[PDB]
RNA sequence: AUUUAUUGAAGACUAACUACUGCGAAAGCAUUUGCCAAGGACGUUUUCAUUAAUCAAGAACGAAAGUUAGGGGAUCGAAGAUGAUCAGAUACCGUCGUAGUCUUAACCAUAAACUAUGCCGACUAGGGAUCGGGUGGUGUUUUUUUAAUGACCCACUCGGCACCUUACGAGAAAUCAAAGUCUUUGGGUUCUGGGGGGAGUAUGGUCGCAAGGCUGAAACUUAAAGGAAUUGACGGAAGGG
């Protein structure tokens, strides 16, 4: 794998066999759900919410404590982003590389890496457009992208 | 070959050692000896004022002969003549440096060479470039055969060496710096500070060069030669 | 045919290694392909050792050394009997003698 | 070896493997309950934390993140939950 | 009781220099080279020419007044050979046996930190 | 003159450390430090949920030499000027030396650009080293004798650059842990070849200021050209008797 590199690493989470977890956990579904939407109200993405629930609170993973997933909880409570999280992070990585390239033109490596970053952006944008979470005619172009980051 | 010269000049002698005189060279007081040897200039004729030709001479001389012991045998000391008074011409510190064989023996392979240098000014306004070298070492019980450092360790060690050199050279004058360089206390200060980062044997302070000298100010020079 | 598995050099994972000059003929050779030796010698060569030891102003003197790392091209190392041609079975020996 | 029980490996040999290369993959991490000096305030902290987890009563920071397992602060008393 | 100069033997290939100076190195006594003692371009760097030059430098430095010498043996250096030529050990042993006293032998061959370019081309000196 | 000493200027390079070691898509990358973005592996009871593999068209980078226009021009040095060697020697050797070598803004787009081994995936033998991360060990050592640390040691694991031994197997062999799982012939996909010359030539396009790059035949000619090993013979190769 590692589609834009030669790396072949196997490092991922190995989630447990019990889909109903963890039998030292006494809290209720509504308490962790209000915790989730409180974290979302102060502007945190589902990844950071899950990290905070995993470490500070004991929440093994939110799909097995509650019924649904963190993004579904946010979307149902009305705090869903206009563009998905991985697309947003790839666009802000691209805007950092373009600002550096404007400053330092002689960075051919940055030019190469920018081509890779924008290839990943177009692959996600094609997928998200094909499931209609982005409207068709959503296009990534650089002068729009510097502002879609805010 | 003696006979191949076509012309010695394009165009077309009295003994020169009678005309010269001796002069005894004196070390500053931060050295166990003073008498390092003798030097020659012309007689101070009416046009020449031979002391003035004799001012700018540097004599490099081993620390063993200045200090008596033979443990300093691999360090040389440059002594600059700084005033002439009556046949016993008076010198001053101009620079330490190692010898080629000592440095070539220290640097071996399957270990990391670590260098640092700073360009720091002292209390009496000389500008010094101090060089330091160090080399990684194996532990006892170590079975792998190379013992390299991990190149952030080197960066941290070089930071600690630079901060120690800068701290010691401000707040020392030069005569204090020579009396610090003789017993090797800087080497022990470096080894005390760096043992908690990596083992790092052979922690010698390499050459020191004067880069800019302040104005003459004869009283401090005469303070050395008692 | 391919004579050596290592291509006669030591380069697995670079693409380029910056070259050195032969000490004998000034031929440019990659640093991994060279024939590096290390010439460690006393300066007085063991025949003048008694004359200088009795001529010294010092007792107990060190008799110091010269250190040099010699870099040889393949042609000069073979011509100077530093390395020589070995048998097919004996080329695979990497140990020094 | 040409005959072996692939369905019932020994406990030692399964403990030697990587977490994904075992028979059924599962985490080797765990949770701890950590008690901070002073106020009792038991709190559950993940073993490989990635965050500077603090107890709600006071800034009495319980673990620091590292490349692997979190380093628990020195006066702390943990139990493996 | 002993008065010192320094000896400064530059023993390259193609010639050999014996050049005594004072301890400061500005005042020169008895610079005699190898080629000043033979009748051929070949033997300028011979050990025999080296010992004759060292003998005659020993004579002139004793009659000047120098009794002992600090010896600095040197090769060409730069981007050239760095091993000493054939006349080095000959000159050293000759000024040792002549009656001068010896001290503090050192090598002063100028070694570069990645010098400019060696001559010869990338194919070398093809002969 | 050469040689010695004290300083100064210039431009280039980054020795020793330097290795069957590291990073980079390749070309390539070795003084210190600061800034600017980037990346792999590891860890992970985080998050999305098929978003993937390979790739005509099209695109970014691409050693050296070369070109255009400025700067800079220390060293080496195509051409050239010369001194030898030689039958001849505008070659090898020696002394100089222009362009170049360095840099900025543009081109060029080739190399024995090589591991002469396309990329992705699964399975099939052992072994010991090492590089990066993690885990475990009341393990040594340093420091506040006790602590974390750091550096080592032992065991395991993930990812890497490789190496050694077998020959399950493969192969024409040399050899190969992939060049195996291929007449018991089907995991996915892209590119190239079809006897040797003529020939990477003509011609037509197309890119380039040029030098040239990329596409690219035929008439005709030929019975071999070639690969890997074997035994001799020879060597201005190394040893022995
Ligand atoms: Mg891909
Ligand atoms: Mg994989
Ligand atoms: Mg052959
Ligand atoms: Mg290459
Ligand atoms: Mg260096
Ligand atoms: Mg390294
Ligand atoms: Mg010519
Ligand atoms: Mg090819
Ligand atoms: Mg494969
Ligand atoms: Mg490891
Ligand atoms: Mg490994
Ligand atoms: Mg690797
Ligand atoms: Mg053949």
């Amino acid at each position: 794998g590692r589609m834009h590199s030669a790396g072949k690493g196997i490092s991922s989470s190995a989630i447990p066999y019990s889909r109903n977890a963890p039998a030292w956990f006494k809290l209720s579904s509504e308490s962790v759900i209000e915790q989730i939407v409180k974290y979302a109200r102060k502007g945190l993405t589902p990844s950071q919410i899950g990290v905070l629930l995993r470490d500070a609170h004991g929440v093994t993973q939110a799909r097995v404590i509650t019924g649904n997933k963190i993004m579904r909880i946010l979307k149902s409570n009305g705090l869903a982003p206009e563009i998905p999280e991985d697309l947003y992070y790839l666009i802000k990585k691209a805007v950092s590389v373009r600002k550096h390239l404007e400053r330092n033109r002689k960075d051919k490596d940055a030019k190469f890496r920018l081509i890779l970053i924008e290839s990943r952006i177009h692959r996600l944008a094609r997928y998200y457009r094909t499931v209609a979470v982005l409207p068709p005619n959503w296009k990534y172009e650089s002068a729009t992208a510097s502002a879609l980051v805010n | 070959a003696v006979g191949k010269n076509k012309r010695l000049s394009k165009g077309k002698v009295v003994d020169p050692f009678t005309r010269k005189e001796w002069f005894d060279i004196k070390a500053p007081s931060t050295f166990e000896n003073r008498n390092v040897g003798k030097t020659l200039v012309n007689k101070s004729t009416g046009l020449k004022s031979a002391s003035d030709a004799l001012k700018g001479r540097v004599v490099e001389v081993c620390l063993a002969d200045l200090q008596g012991s033979e443990d300093h045998s691999f360090r040389k000391i440059k002594l600059r003549v700084d005033e002439v008074q009556g046949k016993n011409l008076l010198t001053n510190f101009h620079g330490m440096d190692f010898t080629t064989d000592k440095l070539r023996s220290m640097v071996r392979k399957w270990q990391t060479l670590i260098e640092a240098n700073v360009t720091v000014k002292t209390s009496d306004d000389y500008v010094l470039r101090i060089f330091a070298i160090a080399f990684t070492r194996k532990q006892a019980n170590q079975v792998k055969r190379h013992s390299y450092a991990q190149s952030s360790h080197i960066r941290a060690i070089r930071k600690v060496i630079s901060e120690i050199l800068t701290k010691e050279v401000q707040g020392s004058t030069l005569a204090q710096l020579t009396s610090k360089l003789i017993p090797e206390v800087i080497n022990k200060e470096i080894e005390n500070a760096t043992k908690d980062i990596f083992p790092l044997q052979n922690i010698h302070v390499r050459k020191v060069k004067l880069l800019k000298q302040p104005k003459f100010d004869v009283g401090a020079l005469m303070a050395l030669h008692g | 045919p391919k004579k050596r598995a290592s291509n006669g050099r030591n380069k697995k994972g670079r693409g380029h290694v910056k070259p050195v000059r032969c000490v004998n003929c000034s031929k440019s050779i990659p640093k991994d392909k060279a024939i590096k030796r290390m010439a460690i010698r006393n300066i007085v060569e063991a025949a003048a050792v008694r004359d200088l030891s009795e001529a010294s102003v010092y007792p107990e003197y060190a008799l110091p050394k010269t250190y040099n790392k010699l870099h040889y091209c393949v042609s000069c190392a073979i011509h100077a009997r530093i390395v020589r041609v070995r048998s097919r079975e004996d080329r695979k020996n990497r140990a020094p003698p | 070896v040409l005959v072996q029980d692939l369905l019932h490996p020994t406990a030692a040999s399964e403990a030697r493997k990587h977490k994904l290369k075992t028979l059924v993959q599962g985490p080797r991490s765990y949770f701890l309950d950590v008690k901070c000096p002073g106020c009792l305030n038991i709190t559950t902290v993940f073993s490989h934390a990635q965050t500077a987890v603090t107890c709600e009563s006071c800034s009495t920071i319980l673990c620091t993140p590292t490349g692997g397992k979190a380093k628990l602060s020195e006066g702390t008393s943990f139990r493996r939950k | 009781s002993q008065v010192f100069g320094v000896a400064r033997i530059y023993a390259s290939f193609n010639d050999t220099f014996v050049h005594v100076t004072d301890l400061s190195g500005k005042e020169t006594i008895a610079r005699v080279t190898g080629g000043m003692k033979v009748k051929a371009d070949r033997d300028e760097s011979s050990p025999y020419a080296a010992m004759l030059a060292a003998q005659d430098v020993a004579a002139k430095c004793k009659e000047v007044g120098i009794t002992a010498v600090h010896v600095k043996i040197r090769a060409t250096g730069g981007t050239r050979t760095k091993t000493p030529g054939p006349g080095g050990q000959a000159a050293l042993r000759a000024l040792a046996r002549s009656g001068l006293r010896i001290g503090r032998i050192e090598d002063v061959t100028p070694v570069p930190s990645d010098s400019t370019r060696k001559k010869g081309g990338r194919r070398g000196r093809r002969l």
